[PDB]
């Protein structure tokens, strides 16, 4: 196998190994869906740890006003491009006093991730961000991947058999983006759920929930603000 | 990238740096020096290089450099390796003179070329210096120094020293002979005429394929002196001469 | 760039450098040159050949001089002589500034060396094939001198290099004997290039540099079919 | 012979022969061109084909030739990556020579440098050694005509009759023989041989839309970009 | 089994109203012996032939196929380029084997200025590593 | 054949191929009984070979997509029951590298659970596990993402 | 190799069979297996675990009481003269080796024998340990 | 072993495998095309929509560099944008120094010479990224160039990459270089993407179109898609 | 095959990374409990020879006021990560005049936890347990050495860590007060301590709003033992 010695050396159909195993830690992480409407975006997450007493980690954190997201990979990496994000979001709140469209701003996280792909030495980051952003023209869901390729959607997901939930989304997505707010949350969910394993919850502090517009604050909801999430629905059918 | 250098400073399996002992073997092949006991004076002595009789040598001395007008060195190793270290520990004591205005002790001059020396072992995968040279003068305190370097880093100094692996067979001798104070400039003479008659296998002994310095310590002189083949030739022709006496005890 | 610069060329199991050896293997396998120090003046001679009859002497030399009264020849590959000829070009001037006097003849064999012996222990490749003979007059005696990749110098009268390096000095050896006139060096200059020749006693076929106590002199190869027509 | 890595970079072998510059004296047959030089008494001449796949193969872009400055012009061979950027060095090092110096520049000093960076080059193996062959002409007083070819190996010579490529084996060692004797050369002389030499491996006798000849007189000393017309006029006067 | 066939043309004997015509991959291994005069008498080979060689290599490819009357040689010649005798005319042929894979009978140049093309294509994907020592 | 001695057993029997090469190139004779070859890989051989009498056909196959994908373990799996609901796009999307013979094992150790199970017919639930079941590699470790 | 021998997995294969087939399957058989190398480097160190797991020995190298407990077993037979004392000169050498030390008595066995005489003469064995002396230094 | 790791490393065959790894490694990428006629330069490209995968215009392979320039790329997607960007932030540096257009010829150089230098240094690899750049103007003229992973700066009258590319670029011969209006072009080039570039394997796909040229005054953006349909207008009917 | 030493796994994560995270199976044991009136701790010192002086190993170290930390595995990396992190809660006092924050304590050290990179220097094998008491109350957290972190009620590490907290999953419970915390842990620390208890073997590690610091002090430590 020394032909994925470095990704400086291209396989012998032309790719490089060091990105497709780094695109399987960002399917490692847990199973995340972020979703938009034509008018307001809602993005849900998987919380999980190591033990009971363990607190589940968090993954769906604030970064901008009309800015959520998702995460998986490193949390490492997380973090350091979490605060380069910050500076990102101070960059045109403090020139412009406005925020950023996302579309040229994850563009530059696309370049910032060009260079450790470049040179020797260097090593790709494994990024599990699920991008929701809105400028004046309505909302941007981003998925994010090491080769740092973007696609702007109504919904996509990251994780564990995150196929099924998209296989489950497409006809019901084309009609999710009429829905408010509300039940746009718990289609999320309607995604998770089914992606989680049957033979087990779906708990209260397992999930991450979130939801943004344009119009609305970011705001991140978990614990008591699943309360009417969870309530109002059935079991899956065995 | 990673694979290209042969990892020269990384530890080796053996439990020790592995390169230092093909640098032992470089110093330890066709260098030949030694030292002599130090009363009063000091001598040198080592071995010439050229076989060719058309050479010019018009350089004098041509294994032995003058680092300081009162303190010179022997050197055994690669030449032009071992002619980096002579002007860079010619500034390092001229550094010193720069600095206090007057000699630099032997003692932590040599420890700090210890200090350079183990650069190139210490950090890059770097070739270590193959040249180990030796060390004479006089100070204030301690009279003649005579020392002696290694490539481990240590500083070897003794009165009495050995280079290369035909001289080991003088170091027998040196223990044989080996007094103090008692031996004379002159008996040093004969002590190294007769070491090199025991380990250099050139017939007769020649004088002119091995060279030979001495020191002395005059005041405020401290001459560090190059000799003419002359004193050489009549000392180990009188050498083997008065070893043509010492068969007599059959 | 990298910018690597480590050593690895490093010492074998007996204690020298395969590649240096490598490197007096590419001066054993080199052009043959010679050059005889004698009396007022050195005198340089070597060989050079095209590969075919589309190149002519009149414009690319191999000898080109230091100074003007130091010349200079060499063994191996002309791009590496330039090379370390652009370095002594330059060397020069950090010689001139402070002294303001032309320079001894050793005095570039130390500094040449220093930086070749440098560029050994420093990294990438090291003084390849080149092996440089350095020559001049300073003092009333003239000099000639020649290191080789290691760095290690010595003075002599004269030497082959090159092919048959051996065969053509146990020639110079019978030869050249007391002191000889700047005339003899070059009639015995010929007798060594006619030993590889080839291309002895004609003008076309080498290039005679001589120095002098009055500085080093430069003949074209009219000069060359000048003192050997009619050679010896 | 190979001692780790040695195959793959450049050292001296035993006998002392790069592995590496020798795969690129086999670089320069990428793409089949075969460029020829023969510099008369008062010119000097430059002779090169090319391969044309379709015809959407642009006329503006069809040029290899080079131009160093007005006076002077270049020719390269072998892969167009290291061409084109060797060219632009050129660009950089003449127009700094007339910046700095302020005077005509002799071409062999142009050569001197190319010779020393491809060198370079070839010194440290962890940047390309940039194999291609530089070829070019040159124009300077009193010196009568002037042609310098800047080999990869890092050294340069040029003459009368040089050419370097994969054919050009061939035709220069017919060229030992035909250009001298004591053949005298004019300016159709020249580009006669030129075509003559090219005539010895091909002898297609095609169109001059395929070739790239430049040629460079001593009269006004600038060189020219050659227009297809005259080397139809020149096609026509070679055909006895 | 070389001795002889050395000894048999190293006679003692004159071979010469037999005619030893020798051919193979390449003209390397056979050692000394053999690639002097006497056991190599000549040397001839093949190279790429021209593509002005190749028009007339085309026309024989072309005589016992029967098509419509549309045809430029020098078109294949101008677009298929450095080939062989076989490898254009198999081709040529496989491009007629690929056109009436149609089943229609006739065939312009057309199918074949895209087959033979696209074809040997492929087929010179395959002519890596064969320029071989003399 | 190698290319340069010494030696190679097969560079007598090569000759067997250049026999094969000189009955369909030197001779006439082989032009009926038409002859197919095949190897895992076409990586060295002579290259000599291309011609209409030796070998002509370069078809190269690459993995198998989604069409077949999708297709091939289905009438690999039509020798068996189903729950009548699989995606077989579930397979199809996130089949990378995966072996038309593969996806024949991806249905085996699938149903070799659906076995352990009692289970009297097989689900996607039963399918889709057998996805990153049989690849890849692993167990290791699941951690520090949870 | 001597005569023809490649390439290295044929012999790497003939060691990792001679371990395998030693492994083994599934063989009960001892012979009791003894192995040595003087070099612990080039062996594949997957050897040691099948067997022999527990064991290779550790040889140090003498020391100067451990050389006059060795000498004087060679010396015993061969008769030393007054002068001769086993202590001082293996006191003063350092880093021999129990062969050397053993074989220190032959070059005595020359000369003395040469003059045909029972005895060893230190005056000699001194003088003639240079040999054997040369014989690690020069040698 | 391994002679095509390292780009600064040479092979037995004269070049370096990084280099042709990359090459076959854009025949992947779907259409990527340009063709100049005398009123502008007109672009497309396919878009392969593997499942959804997402919403209608997002992350196109056409960019832009210039109002008179832009691109169209194939190959990696990011790195394509990284070339992208780097030729979109240079031309802004000639408008700073000068304050007129970029001229497109001279403005391969730039990319020729990122794209070699990284073909040049061992410690980074070259791109496996490829691309078109056109262009027109009143005071310049059409100038189509077309730039691979070897770093090759040339250009046609038309080109293709991806999987079908010489047979796709075949029959536009039939469309002239100069007498042809680009206007009627964009469906003429459009029935042929359409047909070729076979779509039976992947039955999902989408097509874009881009044009400059006089009609906008030297202004390179995207003709209207959804104005007049021009794409399927016609070649639904050009297949049967 | 050695690759950059950076390099990815196929299934997959940092080569060198995942190697020291096993490593960490060989460290000392201990364990922090947390508890309404106070986080406490435990750690042996695992003597390896009577001539051991007690106060020279901690394993147990004070990074700020309230907030204390453990070390596990390697020690001198970890050692330097302690005062270095102090300067960082020094600079905290700086500006926001108050005591850090005990969750601020992951965005002051798990953000530099592995900066190690080739060019502009290999990573850790030491996990750290993070107790301390902010404004919520007490708070026991614990991180590995990639930076990964999380909140956990009880944490173990080294030898005993996967068989302590199994143990201790049973025991554990919201009620837990602190002095049934101290006497229930060490309970498992004479069973996951080879030696026989005394003073020198095990230390005690506390933090309390109204009691400190404390830490805690020797002499007493013994008073518990005979409560054993
Ligand atoms: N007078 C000659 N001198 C040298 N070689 C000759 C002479 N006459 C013929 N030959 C060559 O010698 C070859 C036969 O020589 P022979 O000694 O039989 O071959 P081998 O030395 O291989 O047994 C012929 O091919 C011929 O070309």
């Amino acid at each position: 196998n020394q032909y994925d010695n470095d990704v400086t050396v291209w396989s012998p159909q032309g790719r490089i190994h060091q990105i497709e195993y780094a695109m399987e830690a960002v399917k490692q992480g847990s199973a995340t869906v972020g979703l938009k409407s034509k008018t307001h975006a809602v993005l849900v997450a998987l919380k999980r740890a190591q033990s009971e007493l363990a607190a589940h980690q968090k993954k769906i954190l604030h970064v901008d006003n009309h800015i959520g997201i998702s995460i998986a990979g490193l949390t490492a990496d997380a973090r350091l491009l979490c605060n380069f994000m910050r500076q990102e979001c101070l960059d045109s709140r403090f020139v412009f006093d406005r925020p950023l469209p996302v579309s040229r701003l994850v563009s530059l996280i696309g370049s910032k991730t060009q260079i450790p792909t470049q040179r020797y030495g260097r090593r790709p980051y494994g990024v599990g961000l699920l991008i929701a952003g809105y400028d004046d023209m309505g909302p941007h869901i981003f998925q994010t991947c090491p080769s740092a390729n973007y696609f702007d959607c109504r919904a996509m997901s990251i994780g564990a058999r995150s196929q099924s939930a998209r296989t489950y989304l497409e006809r019901h997505m084309s009609e999710f983006m009429e829905c408010n707010l509300n039940e746009l949350v718990k289609h999320g969910l309607r995604a998770l759920r089914e992606t989680l394993p049957a033979e087990q919850d779906l708990t209260t502090k397992n999930v991450s929930i979130g939801i943004v517009g344009k119009d609305l604050e970011f705001t991140i909801y978990d614990d008591d603000d699943v309360s009417p999430f969870l309530e109002g629905l059935e079991e899956r059918p065995q | 990238s990673r694979r290209y250098d042969s990892r020269t400073t990384i530890f080796s399996p053996e439990g020790r740096l592995y390169q230092v002992e093909y640098a032992m073997e470089a110093i330890g092949h066709a260098g030949t020096c030694l030292g002599i006991l130090a009363n009063d004076g000091v001598l040198l002595a080592a071995e010439r290089r050229n076989i060719h009789k058309l050479l010019d040598e018009v350089f004098f001395s041509e294994k032995i450099y003058k680092l300081n007008e009162d303190m010179a060195c022997s050197v055994a190793g690669i030449t032009s390796d071992a002619n980096v270290l002579t002007n860079e520990l010619r500034l390092i004591a001229q550094r010193y003179l720069l600095q206090y205005q007057e000699p630099i002790p032997c003692e932590q001059l040599v420890t700090a070329l210890c200090d350079i020396k183990q650069a190139y072992t210490q950090f890059g995968g770097k070739r270590p210096f193959g040249v180990s040279l030796l060390y004479i003068g006089w100070d204030k305190h301690y009279g003649f120094q005579l020392y002696q370097s290694d490539p481990s880093g240590n500083y070897g100094g003794w009165k009495a020293t050995c280079i290369g692996n035909n001289s080991a067979a003088a170091v027998s001798m040196l223990k044989q002979d080996y007094k103090e104070g008692e031996m004379t400039l002159k008996s040093a003479l004969a002590l190294a005429i007769k070491v090199l008659n025991k380990t250099m296998d050139v017939s007769k002994l020649s004088a002119e394929k091995v060279e030979i310095a001495t020191l002395t310590r005059e005041n405020g002189k401290t001459v560090i002196r190059v000799l003419k083949q002359k004193e050489v030739e009549q000392l180990i022709k009188k050498h083997e001469e008065e070893e043509a006496k010492a068969e007599r005890e059959k | 760039e990298r910018g690597y610069s480590f050593s690895l060329t490093t010492f074998s199991p007996s204690g020298k450098l395969v590649q240096i050896e490598y490197a007096l293997a590419a001066v054993a396998g080199g052009a043959p040159s010679v050059g005889i120090k004698a009396a007022n003046g050195v005198v340089l001679a070597t060989e050079k050949k095209q590969k075919s009859i589309l190149y002519d002497e009149r414009s690319v030399h191999k000898v080109e001089p230091i100074t003007k009264h130091i010349g200079l020849v060499y063994s191996g590959m002309g791009p590496d002589y330039r090379v370390l000829v652009h370095r002594a070009r330059k060397l020069a001037q950090q010689y001139y500034l402070v002294y303001q006097e032309p320079i001894p003849t050793a005095q570039l064999v130390q500094r040449v060396a220093s930086v070749m012996q440098e560029y050994t222990q420093s990294g990438g490749v090291r003084p390849f094939g080149v092996s440089l003979l350095i020559c001049g007059w300073n003092e009333g005696r003239p000099y000639l001198f020649q290191s080789d990749p290691s760095g290690a110098y010595f003075a002599w009268k004269a030497t082959a290099m090159g092919k048959n390096y051996v065969n053509g000095k146990t020639f110079l050896e019978k030869r050249y004997n007391e002191d000889l006139e700047l005339e003899d060096a070059i009639h015995t200059a010929i007798l060594t290039l006619k030993e590889s020749f080839e291309g002895q006693m004609t003008e076309d076929n080498i290039e005679v540099g001589i120095c002098n106590e009055a500085g080093f002199r430069r003949l074209t190869p009219t000069e060359v079919k000048d003192y050997l027509a009619a050679i010896a | 012979s190979s001692a780790g890595f040695d195959r793959h970079i450049t050292i001296f072998s035993p006998e002392g022969r790069l592995y590496q510059v020798e795969y690129a004296f086999k670089a320069i047959n990428q793409g089949g061109l075969t460029s020829v030089a023969v510099r008369g008494k008062d010119c000097a001449v430059i002779v090169t084909q090319k391969k044309v796949p379709d015809k959407l193969l642009d006329s503006s872009t069809v040029t290899h030739l080079f131009k160093i400055t007005e006076n002077i012009g270049c020719v390269m061979t072998g892969m167009t990556a290291d061409s084109r950027s060797q060219v632009q060095r050129a660009r950089y090092e003449a127009a700094n020579w007339k910046y700095k110096y302020g005077y005509e520049i002799p071409v062999d000093m142009l050569c001197k440098r190319i010779a020393d960076i491809s060198q370079v080059y070839t010194q440290n193996a962890e940047m390309r050694p940039l194999g291609c062959c530089m070829i070019l002409i040159g124009i300077d007083e009193e010196q009568g005509p002037q042609v310098y070819k800047c080999d990869p190996a890092g050294y340069y010579c040029g003459f009368k009759a040089t050419a370097a490529g994969v054919k050009q084996t061939e035709s220069t060692s017919f060229l030992e023989k035909k250009v001298k004797k004591k053949f005298d050369w004019t300016f159709e002389q020249t580009v006669e041989t030129a075509i003559t030499c090219l005539s010895t491996v091909l002898s297609i006798d095609f169109k001059p839309s395929e070739i790239e000849v430049g040629v460079v007189t001593v009269e006004n000393p600038k060189f020219r970009i050659l227009t297809e017309a005259e080397i139809d006029a020149h096609l026509v006067a070679l055909a006895e | 089994t070389l001795m002889e066939l050395l000894n048999q043309m190293d006679g003692f004997d004159t071979l010469h109203r037999v005619k030893m015509i020798m051919a193979t991959n390449r003209p390397d291994t056979l050692d000394p012996a053999l690639l002097r005069p006497g056991r190599l008498d000549r040397k001839i080979h093949i190279d790429l032939p021209n593509e002005q060689a190749r028009l007339d290599i085309l026309k024989i490819h072309a005589g016992p196929i029967t098509k419509h009357g549309e045809i430029d040689y020098e078109a294949i010649v101008k677009l298929s380029d450095g080939f062989n005798g076989a490898d254009l005319r198999n081709v040529c042929t496989e491009a007629g084997m690929f056109a009436i894979r149609a089943d229609h009978d006739f065939v312009v140049q057309e199918d074949f200025m895209k087959a033979v093309r696209k074809v040997a294509d492929s087929k010179k994907l395959e002519s890596k590593l064969d320029y071989k020592p003399v | 054949k190698r290319f340069d001695s010494e030696k190679a057993g097969d560079r007598e029997v090569q000759r067997t191929m250049l026999e094969l090469l000189n009955q369909l190139d030197g001779f006439q004779p082989n032009t009926q009984v038409k002859v197919i070859a095949a190897t895992n890989r076409v990586d060295i051989l002579d290259p000599a070979l291309l011609r209409s009498g030796r070998l002509d056909r370069k078809i190269e196959f690459p993995m198998p997509n989604e069409e077949a994908r999708a297709r091939i373990m289905q009438i690999h799996s039509r020798k068996m029951n189903v729950s009548p609901d699989v995606n077989y796009e579930e397979l199809a999307r996130c089949t990378d590298d995966f072996n038309g013979a593969q996806c024949k094992a991806v249905c085996v150790e699938a149903g070799m659970i659906a076995l352990r199970r009692g289970a009297t017919e097989l689900t996607h639930e039963d399918y889709m596990e057998g996805i990153l079941e049989v690849q890849a590699k692993k167990k290791a470790n699941l951690q520090y993402y949870a | 190799y001597d005569s023809n021998s490649g390439g290295e997995r044929e012999i790497q294969r003939t060691m990792l069979e001679l371990l395998n087939q030693l492994d083994g399957f599934d063989s009960r058989g001892d012979v009791k297996v003894i192995m040595a190398t003087n070099r612990i480097e080039t062996l594949d160190p997957a050897l040691i675990r099948p067997g022999r797991i527990d064991r290779k020995i550790e040889f140090p190298l003498p020391d100067e009481k451990t050389k006059k407990r060795i000498f004087q077993i060679h010396t015993s037979r061969m008769t030393l003269a007054d002068d001769v004392t086993l202590d001082d000169l293996i006191m003063a050498k350092d880093d021999l080796s129990g062969a050397d030390i053993k074989a220190i008595c032959t070059e005595a066995g020359l000369m003395a024998l040469r003059e045909r005489r029972m005895k060893v003469t230190n005056e000699d064995f001194k003088k003639s340990k240079e040999n054997v002396l040369y014989k690690k230094q020069e040698g | 072993t391994g002679y095509d790791l390292s780009a600064s490393t040479f092979s037995p065959d004269g070049r370096v495998f990084q280099v042709e790894y990359a090459m076959k490694a854009v025949e992947n990428s779907s259409t990527a095309i340009g063709i100049r006629c005398k009123d502008g330069v007109v672009f497309g490209v396919e878009k392969l929509v593997l499942s959804k995968l997402y919403e209608e215009g997002s992350n196109k392979r056409l960019f832009n560099v210039d109002r008179h320039v832009g691109m169209a790329v194939a190959g990696l997607l990011a790195d394509a944008r990284s070339l992208a960007d780097i030729a979109r932030e240079e031309a802004s540096n000639f408008r700073s120094n000068f304050g007129y257009n970029i001229p497109l010829k001279h403005l391969a150089d730039r990319v020729a010479m990122y794209v070699h230098a990284y073909t040049l240094y061992s410690a980074v690899r070259p791109f496996g990224c490829s691309f078109m750049l056109g262009s027109y103007s009143v005071n310049d003229g059409a100038q189509l160039y077309m730039i691979d992973p070897s770093g090759v700066s040339y250009g046609y009258w038309g080109c293709a990459i991806g999987k079908a590319r010489q047979a796709a670029k075949t029959e536009i011969e039939k469309l002239q270089m100069k007498e042809m209006t680009c206007r009627d072009i964009v469906k003429e080039v459009a029935k042929i993407i359409y047909i070729v570039h076979d779509e039976v394997k992947d039955k999902a796909f989408e097509l874009e179109l881009s044009w400059v040229g006089e009609l906008t005054n030297g202004r390179h953006e995207i003709v209207p898609k959804d104005i007049r349909e021009e794409a399927e207008k016609y070649a639904k009917e050009s297949l049967k | 095959y050695d690759r950059g030493v950076n390099t990815f796994s196929p299934e997959g994560r940092l080569f060198q990374v995942e190697y020291a995270i096993e490593a960490i199976k060989l460290g000392s044991t201990a364990i922090g409990i947390q508890t309404s009136e106070g986080v406490c701790l435990a750690v042996e010192k695992r003597i390896t020879s009577p001539l051991m002086e007690p106060s020279s190993i901690e394993k147990i170290v004070e990074i700020d006021a309230h907030i204390g930390c453990a070390m596990s595995g390697l020690i001198a990396d970890a050692k330097t990560l302690i005062d270095k992190a102090r300067v960082e809660t020094q600079n905290h006092w700086f500006t926001y005049n108050e005591t850090m924050t005990v969750e601020s304590v992951t965005q002051a050290v798990s953000n530099l936890a592995l900066q190690f990179g080739e060019e502009d220097s290999r990573p850790f094998g030491v996990a750290l347990l993070f107790g301390g008491v902010d404004e919520k109350g007490p708070q026991l957290f614990h991180m590995d050495p990639s930076g990964t972190f999380v909140q956990c009620d009880a944490r173990a590490i080294g030898s005993a860590s996967e068989g302590a907290q199994s143990s201790l999953q049973e025991v554990y419970h919201k009620s837990m007060t602190l002095k049934e915390a101290i006497k229930s842990s060490l309970i498992i620390l004479k069973q996951v301590m080879e030696e026989k208890l005394n003073a020198t073997n095990i230390e005690l590690a506390t933090v309390q709003p109204g009691q400190n610091f404390h830490m805690f002090t020797k002499e007493e430590l013994e008073e518990v033992i005979k409560d054993i």
